[PDB]
């Protein structure tokens, strides 16, 4: 269970990707991830926004729940924390994935904005009539409730 | 009878229904405009929710009443 876990951060933390930093392992919990993400789109390329990884007990059988820490004003995200991963979903999931998989994914979905999915029907809808309007309210946002760029 | 869609967003739409029209049938005439799926179309109307196979008339929906859009988004 933690063994591969234990295995996949070992490996993570020695190549780990230009969008993704500080990560570890929580201070009291293996089974708890702790990384910054550095989104490229803008504006979010501003600041950064920590994830924190929950490891369920029967990893990798069950799918690990990743969850936002910060606050993204993305459409893909909801206002507490919350995102919808397929990749990750009681839909669809592959215990013979790995989270360095799910954290790409989570990445390209942070990145580019799906107005066809959404998690915010008021955030989708602006983004797909006003641009400017929208990146106005994330920049404020994420130079307000975002950690900084590292 | 023109009554009024509020979804979790705040944004409220205005739907012409008839006393005898199925909850399914307005699912379906709210996707028809907005787009939302029926299978994540959760109406609550006075705390009670509104089966598929029931009408206006069984929960006693008047005109204007202004129902809750609940979505539920299957992907988790």
């Amino acid at each position: 269970a933690s063994m591969r876990v234990v295995k996949e951060l070992e490996d993570l933390q020695k190549k780990p990707p230009p969008y993704l930093r500080n990560l570890s392992s929580d201070d009291a919990n293996v089974l708890v991830w702790h990384a910054l993400l550095l989104p490229d789109q803008p504006p979010y390329h501003l600041k950064a926004f920590n994830l924190r990884i929950s490891f369920p007990p029967e990893y990798p059988f069950k799918p690990p729940m990743i969850k936002f820490t910060t606050k993204i004003y993305h459409p893909n995200v909801d206002e507490n924390g919350q995102i919808c991963l397929p990749i990750i979903s009681s839909e669809n999931w592959k215990p013979c994935t790995k989270t360095c998989q799910v954290l790409e994914a989570l990445n390209v979905l942070v990145n580019r904005p799906n107005i066809r999915e959404p998690l915010r029907m008021d955030l989708a809808d602006l983004l797909t009539q006003n641009p400017e309007l929208f990146r106005k309210n994330a920049e404020e946002f994420t130079l307000r409730f975002g950690v900084d760029r590292p | 009878m023109q009554i009024f869609v509020k979804t979790l967003t705040g944004k409220t739409i205005t739907l012409e229904v008839e006393p005898s029209d199925t909850i399914e049938n307005v699912k379906a005439k709210i996707q028809d405009k907005e787009g939302i799926p029926p299978d994540q179309q959760r109406l609550i109307f006075a705390g009670k929710q509104l089966e598929d196979g029931r009408t206006l008339s069984d929960y006693n929906i008047q005109k204007e009443s202004t129902l809750h859009l609940v979505l539920r988004l299957r992907g988790c």
